[PDB]
């Protein structure tokens, strides 16, 4: 008889669909984060502190919210293709080494890869959390003044600090200039294209900074909130 | 360094060069011959009746 | 139109008055006759009664020039050539500003509900027929549309049933034959359905607000269980306060098809939960507007003319028309806004919505290419 | 075949001027975004200057702004880089590259170590 | 010695190009002008298989032409019944980023591979019915982009490692490594005789490998962007490619070059998946504009459109009798068409 075997298929499918609902309740609860970065950009320490303090795969949980960070390691340097895998990803975590030298314009390399992420038509709705790492080694670098960004960016000399500057105690004007100047070199790309779909959240971090897990959590809440507010066209 | 890459690429170029290539006219004839010969066994080229369509 | 109500009350009170009047004064020509629905007055022998048509109908003051002339015989009242005992009389002779004002208002409000109902069943069909719009926010939207449609048909009923009764009674100068339906439990129960449709509309607006707010705040929820919870709330908590209101009206209150909220405290049983729904919708509305302006102020020119469009799109959805309402112009706006908010929600969330304009675009062009 | 042959490099004294011509052949030049990258001695591939398909949007690296200028001939499938007022840091093998996808503003991995649609490079010594 | 060997390479390439032009005595646009068109192919969605939670990246038919496997970014390898629309197995994967999946032609095994650089083998015909890992084929230094089960415990895996591989599952070691691609190797397609396979990479080039010998039998250039999909012609003497170039090219193993270009000026979207009809006259192509185009394989005409996907169509698949077309997409829905 074929009715009985068909009803057995229906019963197995019923069990499987119950399991798939139970698994989707976990899927749409965890947040997928693609973690990009250049060579030895200091992102490994950020992985370690987000791992222990509560490719490679990291599942952590802050404020009862689950996050999955996918450090693309043992992968080639041609990020053209596997990055299409990251559309459902809530946030592409972009780590830039602000004081990568004291090799060859790693900052302009990050600016061009950032521009290629925003103008990518599949990431035209995936927001980018931007971690300008090594803000402490850039402090001593530019306040020392032996290795400048002016030789790499002449408009830095012609750039005046914005009124929205909030220098940390110990942040001399020579460092909060380069600090906010680079940030607006990236915001020049973040605002000249794709408004309202995706958003850049630049931050200044370092290996000793630990609340980076909340700055990313706060801005992934911001990402989801703006995705909903544009689902209702409220924004 | 790159000497091994260059020697491997040139041996691959000569391995790909010494092949029995066929005229595109004959290949075109073969392509249209298969498309014309097996057109009857294509139930999407010729729309199969729904009576023998299991996906109905 | 307005109410075949109070003229019924009039009739009854009237009869009680001149009943005792006629009993107190018995005329010694014309003899006494009680037609069981009309009390006559106490006159004098040797004279005749010349009076305008009775006052219980408001249209007596429409043309006060109308008159009642009833002559008397020794046998009293007429019996007709046919098989009929109704006395020979002509009384529609005095039957054909507040009237005009309220009329234009009501017809405009019915036009609003009719357009809202039509466009809204169209919008529900649109939300149902694409199968890509099937999401949980669109399931909440379909339920909210269905509840608005339920309240629209419910108001159609609430005005057509009254219209009917008024028509019949006035038409035959009848006033009997339909009070046996007014004193039945049938129109009471359909009126309970009316209050439930209204309450369910307000609470599905509330559910829409709650869903959007929790979508912005607590994104860790099971959309299989939370959607059942939201449907259960939107369809059942209106029951959970409409049917105790019904049993309170059944136990405590009199006839009148339950349309007289004379004891307003008993109607508060359904007033306060709807006011709670409106208040929580308002709190969610202000929190979402605070969030929207925070996202706008954290961005980079003029947020005012865009916040204007956002706020004007958000008002009908959460149904924040009511926050001012919860006296002509007052009731005029309190009716017109709730009448047109169905049309406004239908447009704003199924016609000018970009995702449905995309869906529709796709489907249209698909079939276009097909043909 | 994506073919990117280049000419015009060589030896020049510090402070001179040079113009590198990128004669593209095998892919329709007007369809895809083009740019220059360079690999100075010191193991660094850096992007230099963008130019869209039509030539409307042109950016430059800071160290080459105002002194480098790029043109494009979508008809001849050629890209030019006039290198005026050269500095001793400007010694590099210059690769004329195009990003992978046409009709895209995005430009991925042109500076990758083993990109496929990157030119053969010309050495410009200052 | 490098410049002179590059000169040798360029002149040998020029020799190959001149020999191809010397083989170019005509074209299909001239010989098949006397070939009648297939008409308008108006195909409609027959079944809607829903249940995936994320983008559906891969899909493969069973040998019975009844059962599919669909791999999706949520971490699921679901076995479907297209006749009874029933899920037979819901295989959770260790790595969520599953970029490929395969149904063994014997029906016994099912593979899946992705960013973990590992091709995981699950055993379907197990004594308890519980589909369990048999092997974890590690060894690629790049993400696993496409794996096709060869018959006799062999599996042909293509990676972003720029290197293909033929693995012996029983031992767990690859017996051959196919090298020569400079870009991420994106897709595989076993020939009908399963003795040669073809590889597409992000170098816009395709390589015909001899799985028995281990040599690239043939390198086909002509595409302009990243090869996203490859599929053999039913006779195994030609294959079709789809790339981000928004064009499909049809290479012939004998003509050693392109036969036809399947492009349209109003098409600017990359082609993610390719399949064939029983006659090879209908070319199934998934697109980024959310719909599949059924190209006329002899005229480069868009014979039809399979539209109805709300997002990018990522994987196509034809039934073994050709009776239906499964189309998985980034909308998490796998639709059966006929
Ligand atoms: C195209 C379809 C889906 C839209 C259907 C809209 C229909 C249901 C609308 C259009 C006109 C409306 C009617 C026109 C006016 C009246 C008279 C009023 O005293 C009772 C309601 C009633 C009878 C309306 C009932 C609903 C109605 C019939
Ligand atoms: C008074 C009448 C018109 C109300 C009828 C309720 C209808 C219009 C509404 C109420 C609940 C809704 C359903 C609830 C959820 C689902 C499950 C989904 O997988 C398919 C749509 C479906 C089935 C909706 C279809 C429309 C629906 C049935
Ligand atoms: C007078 C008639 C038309 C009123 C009909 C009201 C209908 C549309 C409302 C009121 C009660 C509602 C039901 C309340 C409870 C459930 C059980 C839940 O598991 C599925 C939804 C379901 C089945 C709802 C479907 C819609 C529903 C039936
Ligand atoms: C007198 C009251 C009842 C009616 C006034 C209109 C109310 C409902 C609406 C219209 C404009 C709205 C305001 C516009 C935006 C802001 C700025 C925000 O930072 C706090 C909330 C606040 C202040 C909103 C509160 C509610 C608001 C004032
Ligand atoms: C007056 C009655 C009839 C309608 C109410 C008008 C309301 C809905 C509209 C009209 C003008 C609108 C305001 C115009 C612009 C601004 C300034 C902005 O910074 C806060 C919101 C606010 C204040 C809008 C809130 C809503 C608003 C007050
Ligand atoms: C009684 C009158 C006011 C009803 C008016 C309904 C109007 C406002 C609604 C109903 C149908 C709607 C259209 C539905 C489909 C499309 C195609 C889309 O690509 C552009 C928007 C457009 C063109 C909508 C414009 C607004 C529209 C015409
Ligand atoms: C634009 N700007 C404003 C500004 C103010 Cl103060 C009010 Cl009240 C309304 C505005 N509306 C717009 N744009 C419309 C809604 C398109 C007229």
């Amino acid at each position: 008889d074929q009715r009985n075997e068909e009803k057995a298929q229906r019963e197995a499918n019923k069990k499987i669909e119950k399991q798939l609902q139970k698994d989707k309740q976990v899927y749409r609860a965890t947040h997928r984060l693609l973690l990009l970065g250049a060579g030895e950009s200091g992102k490994n320490t950020i992985v370690k502190q987000m791992r222990i303090l509560h490719i490679f795969e990291t599942k952590f949980q802050v404020d009862k919210v689950n996050f999955h960070m996918f450090d693309v390691g043992a992968q080639r340097d041609e990020r053209r293709k596997w990055i299409q895998c990251f559309n459902d990803v809530t946030a592409i975590i972009f780590v830039v080494a602000s004081s990568s030298y004291n090799q060859t314009n790693r900052l302009q390399a990050a600016l061009k890869l950032f521009d290629s992420i925003w103008n990518n038509k599949w990431l035209r709705d995936t927001s980018v959390i931007l971690f300008l790492n090594k803000q402490d080694l850039l402090a001593e670098k530019v306040l020392a003044g032996k290795s400048k960004i002016e030789d790499y960016f002449p408009e830095f000399a012609r750039y005046t600090t914005p009124e929205d500057a909030t220098p940390e105690p110990g942040e001399d004007p020579r460092v909060t200039r380069a600090k906010y100047f680079i940030r607006d070199e990236f915001l020049r790309i973040s605002t000249a294209s794709g408004d309202g779909r995706h958003y850049c959240y630049p931050h200044f971090t370092c290996a000793v900074d630990t609340e980076n897990i909340r700055r990313v959590f706060n801005d992934c809440r911001d990402i989801i909130q703006r995705m909903h507010l544009r689902q209702y066209e409220l924004l | 360094a790159s000497i091994a890459q260059a020697r491997k690429l040139v041996e691959q170029l000569k391995m790909e060069a010494n092949i029995d290539r066929i005229k595109v006219s004959k290949a075109a004839a073969d392509l249209m011959a298969y498309c014309e010969a097996h057109a009857k066994e294509d139930p999407l080229l010729t729309p199969v009746p729904a009576s023998e369509n299991p996906f109905r | 139109t307005v109410s075949l109500w109070e003229t019924v009350q009039k009739w009854r009170e009237y009869r009680r008055q001149c009943q005792r009047s006629l009993t107190e004064d018995p005329p010694p020509f014309c003899n006494r006759t009680f037609d069981e629905y009309a009390c006559w007055p106490d006159g004098e022998p040797g004279s005749f009664v010349n009076v305008s048509c009775p006052w219980y109908l408001p249209w007596a003051s429409s043309v006060p020039q109308g008159h009642v002339y009833r002559f008397c015989t020794a046998e009293g009242l007429w019996l007709q050539k046919d098989n009929s005992s109704l006395p020979w009389r002509d009384l529609s002779e005095c039957e054909e500003s507040p009237e005009e004002q309220l009329l234009f208002l009501y017809i405009i409000y019915t036009v609003g509900y009719a357009l809202s109902f039509s466009a809204l069943v169209i919008a529900s069909a649109i939300l149902l027929g694409f199968r890509h719009l099937h999401c949980t926010r669109n399931y909440i939207h379909l339920n909210l549309f269905a509840s608005f449609i339920l309240r629209a048909l419910s108001v159609f009923i609430k005005d057509a049933a009254l219209k009917w009764m008024y028509s019949t009674a006035a038409q035959q100068h009848q006033w009997d034959g339909l009070l046996s339906y007014q004193d039945s439990l049938s129109c009471r129960l359909v009126f309970l359905l009316m209050q439930y449709c209204v309450a369910a509309n307000y609470y599905w607006l509330l559910v829409e607000g709650v869903y959007l707010y929790t979508l912005l705040a607590f994104s860790v929820l099971s959309e299989q269980w939370i959607f059942r919870l939201y449907v259960s709330i939107g369809w059942g908590v209106p029951l959970l306060f409409v049917v105790p209101w019904g049993i309170v009206k059944y136990l405590y209150e009199d006839e009148g098809c339950w349309t007289r909220n004379s004891n307003m405290n008993y109607w508060l049983i359904i007033r306060l939960p709807i006011l709670f729904a409106i208040g929580v919708n308002f709190l969610i509305f202000v929190r979402v507007i605070c969030i929207v302006v925070s996202k706008l102020k954290a961005n980079l020119t003029d947020i005012k003319c865009r916040l204007a469009k956002s706020t004007l799109t958000l008002i009908p959805l959460l149904g924040t028309h009511e926050v001012i309402f919860a006296r002509f112009i007052k009731l005029f706006t309190e009716l017109s806004f709730t009448s047109f908010q169905g049309l406004m929600v239908a447009i704003l969330y199924c016609f000018v919505n970009n995702e449905v304009q995309l869906e529709f675009r796709k489907s249209w062009e698909r079939w276009r290419l097909e043909h | 075949q994506v073919q990117l042959q280049e000419s015009g490099g060589g030896l020049v004294q510090p402070g001179g001027s040079l113009r590198l011509s990128c004669a593209a052949s095998g892919f329709t030049f007007s369809n895809y975004k083009m740019n220059w990258v360079r690999q100075a001695p010191g193991k660094g591939l850096e992007w230099v200057s963008d130019i869209s398909q039509s030539g409307a949007s042109i950016s430059y690296t800071g160290s080459v702004k105002g002194r480098f200028t790029i043109s494009r001939d979508n008809a001849k499938n050629t890209l030019y880089l006039q290198m005026n007022s050269l500095k001793p840091e400007d010694t590099a093998v210059y690769y004329c590259a195009r990003c992978p996808a046409p009709f895209t503003r995005d430009c991925f991995d042109v500076t990758s170590t083993t990109y496929a649609y990157r030119g053969q490079g010309t050495q410009v010594t200052v | 010695e490098l410049d002179q060997l590059r000169q040798e390479a360029e002149q040998l390439k020029n020799q190959i190009r001149d020999a191809r032009k010397a083989c170019a005595d005509a074209t299909l646009s001239q010989i098949t002008n006397n070939i009648d068109p297939v008409g308008r192919i108006q195909m409609r969605t027959r079944r809607t298989l829903r249940g995936h939670l994320a983008k559906i990246y891969a899909m493969h038919w069973g040998t019975d032409s009844r059962l599919l496997v669909s791999a999706s970014q949520d971490g699921k390898l679901i076995i479907w019944d297209s006749y009874t629309t029933n899920k037979v197995h819901a295989i959770p994967l260790r790595s969520s980023w599953v970029m490929t999946c395969a149904y063994a032609p014997s029906g016994n095994y099912v593979a899946c591979g992705g960013l973990d650089n590992i091709c995981s083998i699950y055993n379907l015909k197990t004594r308890e019915g519980n589909v369990r890992v048999s092997r974890e084929l590690a060894g690629h230094t790049g993400y696993l982009s496409c794996c096709r089960f060869l018959d006799d415990n062999q599996i042909v895996t293509s990676s972003g490692d720029t290197t293909c591989a033929l693995w012996d599952i029983e031992t767990g070691q690859q017996t051959t490594t196919f090298t020569g691609h400079t870009g991420d190797v994106m897709s595989l397609s076993l020939a009908p005789d399963t003795r040669l396979f073809v590889s597409g990479a992000c170098d816009a080039s395709a390589k015909l490998w001899d799985v028995r010998e281990g040599m690239c039998r043939q390198t086909f250039t002509g595409h302009e962007s990243d090869i996203n999909a490859i599929c053999f012609f039913p006779n195994g003497n030609a294959f079709a490619t789809g790339s981000d170039d928004a064009t499909c090219r049809l290479f012939d193993l004998r003509a050693d070059q392109e036969l036809m270009t399947y492009s349209h000026d109003n098409i600017i979207c990359g082609i993610t998946s390719v399949s064939f009809s029983k006659s090879g006259r209908l070319l199934l192509a998934g697109y980024d504009d959310f719909n599949c185009n059924v190209w006329d394989a002899l005229k480069a005409d868009r014979a039809g459109v399979l539209a109805g996907h709300d997002n990018r169509v990522s994987c196509l698949g034809v039934t073994d009798d050709g009776m239906a077309v499964a189309t998985g997409s980034w909308d998490s829905f796998l639709k059966i068409w006929n």
